């Protein structure tokens, strides 16, 4: 389950705000994404995040 | 920028901020209507902010101009990060002391050349702290071999390393797309690295001198 993986910033140096499902909190939270090599628990909006991972 | 210093208001006139509701990348003004940044900084709805110092408060020297076109290098590889370069056309030309363009290089810079790297990125190696004002860092260009030793099988002919093997001085998240200026010419674009300011892990930059022909021709036919 990729929804359980911790957020991955990656090697690139941009500061792009994305969402990840935080199973511990039971909600999608924001984190800083570097711009490349995103893993699957990385969404552009909270709605996409809840739809894909909500309740995992 | 980790381990740098406060540049001083508008002392880096070609530095721009790419804003999508907040600062997410830097860029360099090459002429009144064109900006060079990194390909991984591509986003829709980009607003370019020029003449910025404190990115959080309006100080008066600013010019906010939306992008009309964003051209990512045709051979950009999101997996290998090769050809990590992008051109952004401003919807209207900028009014050029606080806002000025930077020259493209005639030749590539050699290892050991001291360069100025700038940005509004994270200033902590372990931790988070984004500055209000523009930060600067003088770092030397490193040899191809040491760069390849630091990142085995990841360095292409289109990338170069710059910084310090000891760690503590580097570009970091939020600096991507920003300039690496040497001898008054734009030699690099902040791109990637393993963490920031680590270590034996210097920052990796897009080698601008290899794209000068492509840049000039692309600007001219768009
Ligand atoms: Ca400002």
């Amino acid at each position: 389950d990729f929804c359980l993986e911790p957020p991955y910033t990656g090697p690139c140096k941009a500061r792009i705000i994305r969402y990840f499902y935080n199973a511990k909190a039971g909600l999608c939270q924001t984190f800083v994404y570097g711009g490349c090599r995103a893993k699957r628990n990385n969404f552009k909006s909270a709605e996409d995040c809840m739809r894909t991972c909500g309740g995992a | 920028i980790v381990g740098g210093y406060t540049c001083g208001a508008n002392t880096v006139p070609y530095q721009v901020s790419l804003n999508s509701g907040y600062h997410f990348c830097g860029g360099s003004l090459i002429n009144s209507q064109w900006v060079v940044s990194a390909a991984h900084c591509y986003k829709s709805g980009i607003q370019v902010r020029l003449g910025e110092d404190n990115i959080n408060v309006v100080e008066g020297n600013e010019q906010f101009i939306s992008a009309s076109k964003s051209i990512v290098h045709p051979s950009y590889n999101s997996n290998t990060l090769n050809n990590d370069i992008m051109l952004i056309k401003l919807k209207s030309a900028a009014s050029l002391s606080r806002v000025a363009s930077i020259s493209l290089p005639t030749s590539c810079a050699s290892a050991g050349t001291q360069c100025l790297i700038s940005g509004w990125g994270n200033t902590k190696s372990s931790g988070t702290s984004y500055p209000d004002v523009l930060k600067c860092l003088k770092a030397p260009i490193l040899s191809d071999s040491s760069c390849k030793s630091a990142y085995p099988g990841q360095i292409t002919s289109n990338m170069f390393c710059a910084g310090y093997l000891e760690g503590g001085k580097d570009s970091c998240q939020g600096d991507s797309g920003g300039p690496v200026v040497c001898s008054g010419k734009l030699q690099g674009i902040v791109s990637w690295g393993s963490g920031c300011a680590q270590k034996n892990k210097p920052g990796v930059y897009t080698k601008v001198c290899n794209y000068v022909s492509w840049i000039k021709q692309t600007i001219a036919s768009n």
